[PDB]
RNA sequence: UGUCCUACGCCGGCAGGCGCGGGUAACCCGUUGAACCCCAUUCGUGAUGGGGAUCGGGGAUUGCAAUUAUUCCCC
C-alpha cells in the first residue's frame, strides 16, 4: 500500500477499535 | 468475535468491521440509504444486490471512511463492505462458501475485492 | 455656498474635531494621524500671505511641493503654486475644493496625441 | 520579402516614415 | 424570429390544454412551450395544477427535467 | 435480474447487425446496474470493445470544456433520457440505442492525401470499432448542438436524437452527417 | 392562471415603461437608481407577494411603491443601504431614480470641470 | 480545422454553416476589411462607376461593400445555402450560381474588375475523380482573362495552407497571360498577414 | 430501539425542525432580518422570507454531530464561493452577526449552551427535542 | 503553514474593531467543516435574473504619505 496510505489506514482502525471498548471528579484526596 | 478489514480509492480509506447481528449495515452511523449522492446508490447496493439479502442477514458491518472525495468514498465502501464478508465467511464459515462469494464477486467487478492500483502522478522540476 | 448643508462662515468658525465628520474617510483618517510640522509650516506661510496682503486683491503666490496635503476650509482664497516636478501652477483656492488634495491640481504628465502600397507594374 | 519592416529587438512589424505602411511585393514570372 | 411566448393564459389557450395536453403521451415543461407557445414559468406552473387536479401521473421529480404521461 | 438503473434490462436486445457484435457490448455478461464504472478502458488496445455501450454514451457527453469532469451530471441526463424514450416509443431504451449506433455508423468514409498542392481524396472503409466510435460521436454531437440556446432539456434532445436515429430518419444530426460521407466517399472511388 | 380583467402590458412610473411581463422584483429593476438588491427590500416594506408580475398589480399597492423608492428612511431602510449619502451641498441621505441620477452625475461631472480637478478634466478630455 | 478540409464547398456551407457565418462578429469585421483594401488595391480611377466581378461572392458581404461605395457587381457563388443568406440580406448587385472552375459564363470584355475575397484555395483540392487542380485553376484564369477588358486588374485574396499551393496558383495565373505579383500585407505578422494576388491584362 | 438525527434524511430533518421552531414562537427574530444579506459573497438576500428559522434549525442539527462550535467555525461552514469579477473565484466566509445572533437566539430557546473548553454545544433538554422530532420524520416517510 | 497561524466571547449589515487563550509545532490552527459536485426553489431563449467592464456617492484597514482611485466593503 505505501507509507502515506498505510498510516492513515492503521490509525483509523485503531481508532473504530476504541469506540467498540468505549461500549467523574478526580480523586483529590488520598486516604478515605 | 469480529473481523477488521480495509479497502481503498484514491486517497479515501475504509475501514469495516463485521460480526455477528442481524443485517445491519452502517457507515460513519449512517445507514447505507443515506450515504450523500444518491445517483450513485447503486453502487453502494452492489455487493448486497449480487449476494443477496439473506447472505447479509448473519453479519452486522459498520464502516469508517476518511479522506478522499465524494465519489473515491463510494468506492472505497463498496470494496470495504464486500471485502468485509468474504474475510468472514473464511474465517467462520466453511471455504466452500467463501469460494463461491469470491467467484461470483469477481466476475461481476474486479474492484470489489482487488483495489485500482491508480494515484495522482508527482511532478518534478 | 453650503458644503454637506453646512455655509462657509460657520465652517470657518469649526474647529478640526468636529470637522471629522464633514469629510469624506479618507481624509478623516489622514486628519486623525495628524499634521506634520512640513505642513503646519506651510499653513503659517499662507495665513501670513494673506494677513500682509492688500484687502482689495488676491494675496501674492506661495510656492510649495506639498502635493498630499488636504485642503482645510481657512484656506480658500489663497494663491498657492503647486510643483508638478517640472514647474509652479499657480491655484486659486475656491470653496468648492474642500475635500480634495492639493496634488491633483497640478498634473504630473501630458495628454498622449497619436499610405498604403499599391502596385504600378 | 519584406526584410526591410522587419523588427530587430522583437518578432512583428514595426513601419517607417519614408516607405509605406509595411508590406512586401514580389513579381511574377 | 424572437419569441412573444404569453406570460399567462389567455382563454382560448387554457381550453386547448385541459383538453389536448393529458393526451400528447409525453408532457413536459418544455415541450409544452414549444406548441403553446408560453413562457416555461408557466408551462411548469400549468402543470402542478393538472397534477393536483389528478389529471397526469408524475414518472420522475428533479431540480433539471420533470417527466409527465398521460393517465391511459 | 440485473437491471440498468434498476429498470431495464438487457436480456431483450437484439443486435441486428453481424460485423458488430463483437463491439456493441451489452448483453449478459456486460450487464451493470449504472454506467459509472471507473473501469481502466483505455489502458490497452480493444480494451474499450468490452465497455457497456451505455457507459460509452455518458463519457461522450462529458464533452466541450465546461462539463469535462462532470460524469454525475451525464449519468442523471442518460437516465432521463431512456425514460423519455420508453414513453415516446414504448419499448427498450435500450433497444432504440443499438439501433441508433448501427444506422449512425459510416460504412465507407475517405482520406485525405497530397503530394504537393493537389490534395485528393480517396475511399476506404470503415472498421466495426470506429463504426462504433463515429456512431457515438455523431449522436453526442447532434443533441449538444441540438439545443444550446432554447427550452429544450438535453435529456429530450437526446431522446429525441435516438429516437430519430433508430427509425432511420433525416431528421438526424447523425443521418444527415453520416450520409455526406457517405456521398464523398461514393465520388472518391 | 389566466389574465385579469385590468393587467396592463406597459406601466408608467417615474417617466419611465416598465414591462407588465416581467416579474415585480425585477421589472422595477428598469427605472435607474433601483438594482435587483434595493427593489428586492423595497417590495419586502410594502408588503407585497413577490409572485405576482408586475401586471396585475392594482393602482393600489403601485403607489405605496414608489412613495417608499422615493422616500426610503421613514420605512426604515437602513441609512447604509442609498446609493446618494452625504452630498457635497447639502449632506443628507437619498435615493435618486429617474432623473434626479442623471442629473446629480452630471452636476459631479460639471463640479469637478470648473474646480479643475484631475479626475474632472480626464473626463472632459476623454 | 481548416474549412478546406470538411470537404467540397457545396456540402461544408450547408443550411447550419450559412447561419452561423451571417451572425459571426470576426466574419463581418475582417471581410470588409479585406475588401476595403483589395477595392483599393486595384487602381481604378475615382468618381467613375465601374461594373465589376464578385467571384465566391457568398453571403455578399463583399459585395455590399461595393455598392456602398457606389459601384455595381454580379456575385458567382457555388454553393445555394450563401446565395440565400445574400438574398435574405437585401444586397444590390445581382447573383449567378455556378463553379469557377467550369468557366465564367460571359461574353469577352465585360467586366472593368474583379474582385476575391477568400475563393481561391478551394481549387487547388479536388474531391471529385473527375476534378483536377491543374485544370480547374487554369479553367478559371483562361475564362477569367478572356472576360476582363484590356488594361483592367483583378485583385485576388486567398489563404494558402503551405508554400506549395502559392506556387501551384501562381504558375497557372502566369500561364493565362496575366502580369502582375503578390502582394502581402504585414509579410512578417501572423494576424494581419494577408495575401494578394494583383493580375492585370499588360 | 428509538430512531435518531443520523438514522434519516438530513434535508427532511431541516425542513421539520424549522417548521417546529416556528410553530413555538420564541426565537428572538432580529429587526435587520429583512434587510441583510448572510454572507458577503451573495449577490442578492434570501428568496424565503422566514431564512431565520431554517438557519436556525440548520445550526442546532450541526452542533449535534460536532459538538464545540463557535461564531467562526459556523461561518467557515456556511461559507461559499466568492466571484471576484474578471478575477478568479476564492472561498469566503459567512457573516459573523448572522451566525451569532442565531447562537443567541437558541441560547433564548434553552436549547444552546457554552462549552467549557469552546465554543458552543446541545442542551439535554435540546437533544432530547430533536430526537423525537426525527420520530417524526421516519414515521412519516419511511413508515408511508 | 507559522511565532505569526489562529481558536473563543462581545459589537456592527459588511469590510472591520475590543478582550482573553493555544501552538517552534505528527502537541494549536485542524476530525485542515475547500470549490466544483449532490438535492430542492425562482428564471424561460429575452444582450435576459447571462456578462461584468467603465463610472457616481459613502464607509473601513495598512502605512511618515493613498492625488493618477494601495487594498477591502455597501448601494
Ligand atoms: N469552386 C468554387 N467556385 C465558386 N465559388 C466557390 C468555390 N469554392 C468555394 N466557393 C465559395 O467561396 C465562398 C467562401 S465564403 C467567402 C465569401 C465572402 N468572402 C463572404 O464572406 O461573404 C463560399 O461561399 C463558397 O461558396
Amino acid at each position: 500500500v505505501g507509507p502515506r496510505l498505510s498510516r492513515r489506514i492503521l490509525q483509523q482502525a485503531r481508532q473504530q477499535q476504541e469506540e467498540l471498548e468505549a461500549e467523574r471528579e478526580r480523586t483529590t484526596r488520598l486516604g478515605p | 468475535q469480529s473481523v477488521q478489514v480495509f479497502g481503498r480509492k484514491k486517497t479515501a480509506t475504509a475501514v469495516a468491521h463485521c460480526k455477528r447481528g442481524n443485517g445491519l449495515i452502517k457507515v460513519n452511523g449512517r445507514p447505507l440509504e443515506m450515504i450523500e449522492p444518491r445517483t450513485l446508490q447503486y453502487k453502494l447496493l452492489e455487493p448486497v444486490l449480487l449476494l443477496g439479502k439473506e447472505r447479509f442477514a448473519g453479519v452486522d458491518i459498520r464502516v469508517r471512511v476518511k479522506g478522499g472525495g465524494h465519489v473515491a468514498q463510494i468506492y472505497a465502501i463498496r470494496q470495504s463492505i464486500s471485502k468485509a464478508l468474504v474475510a468472514y465467511y473464511q474465517k467462520y464459515v466453511d471455504e466452500a462458501s467463501k469460494k463461491e462469494i469470491k467467484d461470483i464477486l469477481i466476475q461481476y467487478d474486479r474492484t470489489l475485492l482487488v483495489a485500482d492500483p491508480r494515484r495522482c502522478e508527482s511532478k518534478k522540476f | 455656498f453650503t458644503y454637506r448643508g453646512v455655509d462657509l462662515d460657520q465652517l470657518l468658525d469649526m474647529s478640526y474635531e468636529q470637522l471629522m465628520q464633514l469629510y469624506s474617510a479618507r481624509q478623516r483618517r489622514r486628519l486623525n494621524r495628524g499634521l506634520r510640522r512640513k505642513q503646519h509650516s506651510l499653513l503659517k506661510r499662507l495665513r501670513k500671505a494673506k494677513k500682509e496682503a492688500p484687502p482689495m486683491e488676491k494675496p501674492e503666490v506661495v510656492k510649495t511641493h506639498l502635493r498630499d496635503m488636504i485642503i482645510l476650509p481657512e484656506m480658500v482664497g489663497s494663491m498657492v503654486g503647486v510643483y508638478n516636478g517640472k514647474t509652479f501652477n499657480q491655484v486659486e483656492i475656491k470653496p468648492e475644493m474642500i475635500g480634495h488634495y492639493l496634488g491633483e491640481f497640478s498634473i504630473t504628465y501630458k495628454p498622449v496625441k497619436h499610405s498604403r502600397f499599391i502596385p504600378l507594374k | 520579402p519584406g526584410a526591410e519592416y522587419k523588427a530587430k529587438k522583437a518578432k512583428g512589424d514595426v513601419k517607417k516614415k519614408g516607405r509605406p505602411d509595411p508590406y512586401a511585393y514580389i513579381p511574377l514570372n | 424570429d424572437k419569441l412573444n411566448n404569453l406570460v399567462l393564459f389567455d382563454k382560448a389557450t387554457y381550453d386547448k390544454l385541459c383538453k389536448e395536453v393529458p393526451n400528447y403521451k409525453l408532457i413536459t415543461p418544455a415541450v409544452v412551450s414549444e406548441r403553446l407557445k408560453i413562457r416555461g414559468s408557466l408551462a411548469r406552473a400549468a402543470l402542478q395544477e393538472l397534477l393536483s387536479k389528478g389529471l397526469i401521473k408524475l414518472v420522475s421529480k428533479h431540480r433539471a427535467q420533470v417527466i409527465y404521461t398521460r393517465n391511459t | 435480474d440485473i437491471k440498468l438503473f434498476g429498470k431495464w434490462s438487457t436480456d431483450d436486445v437484439q443486435i441486428n447487425d453481424i460485423s458488430l457484435q463483437d463491439y456493441i457490448a451489452v448483453k449478459e455478461k456486460y450487464a451493470k446496474y449504472l454506467p459509472h464504472s471507473a473501469g481502466r478502458y483505455a489502458a490497452k488496445r480493444f480494451r474499450k470493445a468490452q465497455c457497456p455501450i451505455v457507459e460509452r454514451l455518458t463519457n461522450s457527453m462529458m464533452m466541450h470544456g465546461r462539463n469535462n469532469g462532470k460524469k454525475l451530471m451525464t449519468v442523471r441526463i442518460v437516465k432521463h433520457a431512456f425514460e423519455i424514450i420508453h414513453l415516446l416509443t414504448g419499448e427498450n431504451p435500450l433497444q432504440v440505442l443499438v439501433n441508433a449506433i448501427i444506422n449512425s455508423g459510416p460504412r465507407e468514409d475517405s482520406t485525405r492525401i497530397g503530394r504537393a498542392g493537389t490534395v485528393r481524396r480517396q475511399a476506404v472503409d470503415v472498421s466495426p470499432l470506429r463504426r462504433v466510435n463515429q456512431a457515438i460521436w455523431l449522436l453526442c454531437t447532434g443533441a449538444r448542438e441540438a439545443a444550446f440556446r432554447n427550452i429544450k432539456t438535453i435529456a429530450e434532445c437526446l431522446a429525441d436524437e435516438l429516437i430519430n436515429a433508430a427509425k432511420g430518419s433525416s431528421n438526424s444530426y447523425a443521418i444527415k452527417k453520416k450520409d455526406e460521407l457517405e456521398r464523398v466517399a461514393k465520388s472518391n472511388r | 392562471l389566466v389574465i385579469p380583467e385590468k393587467f396592463q402590458h406597459i406601466l408608467r412610473v417615474l417617466n419611465t415603461n416598465i414591462d407588465g411581463r416581467r416579474k415585480i422584483a425585477f421589472a422595477i429593476t428598469a427605472i435607474k437608481g433601483v438594482g435587483r438588491r434595493y427593489a428586492h427590500v423595497v417590495l419586502r416594506k410594502a408588503d407585497i407577494d413577490l409572485t405576482k408580475r408586475a401586471g396585475e398589480l392594482t393602482e393600489d399597492e403601485v403607489e405605496r411603491v414608489i412613495t417608499i423608492m422615493q422616500n426610503p428612511r421613514q420605512y426604515k431602510i437602513p441609512d447604509w443601504f442609498l446609493n446618494r449619502q452625504k452630498d457635497v451641498k447639502d449632506g443628507k441621505y437619498s435615493q435618486v431614480l429617474a432623473n434626479g441620477l442623471d442629473n446629480k452625475l452630471r452636476e459631479d461631472l460639471e463640479r469637478l470641470k470648473k474646480i479643475r480637478a484631475h479626475r474632472g478634466l480626464r473626463h472632459f478630455w476623454g | 480545422r481548416r474549412p478546406e478540409h470538411g470537404g467540397p464547398p457545396e456540402l461544408f456551407y450547408d443550411e447550419t454553416e450559412a447561419r452561423k457565418y451571417v451572425r459571426n462578429s470576426r466574419m463581418i469585421d475582417i471581410q470588409t476589411r479585406m475588401a476595403g483594401r483589395a477595392l483599393e488595391l486595384l487602381y481604378l480611377p475615382e468618381n467613375k462607376p465601374c461594373y465589376l466581378l464578385d467571384i465566391g461572392c457568398g453571403t455578399g458581404l463583399s459585395g455590399s461593400y461595393l455598392s456602398d461605395e457606389g459601384h455595381y457587381w454580379v456575385g458567382l457563388d457555388i454553393s445555394p445555402a450563401m446565395l440565400d443568406e445574400a438574398v435574405d440580406r437585401e444586397i444590390e448587385g445581382d447573383l449567378l450560381l455556378g463553379d469557377m472552375g467550369q468557366g465564367i459564363p460571359f461574353k469577352p470584355g465585360t467586366f472593368d474588375g474583379c474582385i476575391s475575397i477568400s475563393a481561391v484555395q478551394w481549387l487547388c483540392n479536388a474531391n471529385k475523380k473527375s476534378e483536377n487542380p491543374a485544370k480547374r485553376l487554369y479553367c478559371f484564369f483562361a475564362s477569367l482573362f478572356s472576360v476582363l477588358v484590356r488594361g483592367s486588374r483583378a485583385v485576388l485574396q486567398l489563404y494558402p495552407e503551405n508554400s506549395e499551393q502559392l506556387e501551384l496558383i501562381t504558375t497557372q495565373a502566369t500561364k493565362a497571360g496575366f502580369s502582375g505579383g503578390m502582394v502581402v500585407d504585414y509579410p512578417n505578422s501572423a494576424k494581419a498577414k494577408k495575401f494578394y494576388l494583383c493580375l492585370f491584362s499588360g | 430501539p428509538g430512531v435518531t438525527v443520523k438514522d434519516v434524511n438530513q434535508q427532511e430533518f431541516v425542513r421539520a425542525l424549522a417548521a417546529f421552531l416556528k410553530k413555538s414562537g420564541k426565537l428572538k427574530v432580529p429587526e435587520w432580518v429583512d434587510t441583510v444579506k448572510l454572507a458577503k459573497h451573495k449577490e442578492l438576500a434570501p428568496y424565503d422570507e422566514n431564512w431565520f428559522y431554517t438557519r436556525a434549525a440548520s445550526t442546532a442539527r450541526h452542533l449535534y454531530l460536532r459538538g464545540g462550535a463557535g461564531v467562526g467555525s459556523m461561518t467557515k461552514i456556511y461559507g461559499g464561493r466568492q466571484r471576484n469579477g474578471v478575477m478568479p473565484s476564492h472561498f469566503s466566509r459567512g457573516s459573523k452577526s448572522v451566525a451569532r445572533r442565531v447562537l443567541q437566539a437558541l441560547e433564548g430557546l434553552k436549547m444552546v449552551e457554552k462549552d467549557q473548553d469552546g465554543g458552543r454545544k446541545l442542551t439535554p433538554q435540546g437533544q432530547r427535542d430533536l430526537d423525537r422530532i426525527a420520530g417524526q420524520v421516519a414515521a412519516a416517510n419511511k413508515k408511508h
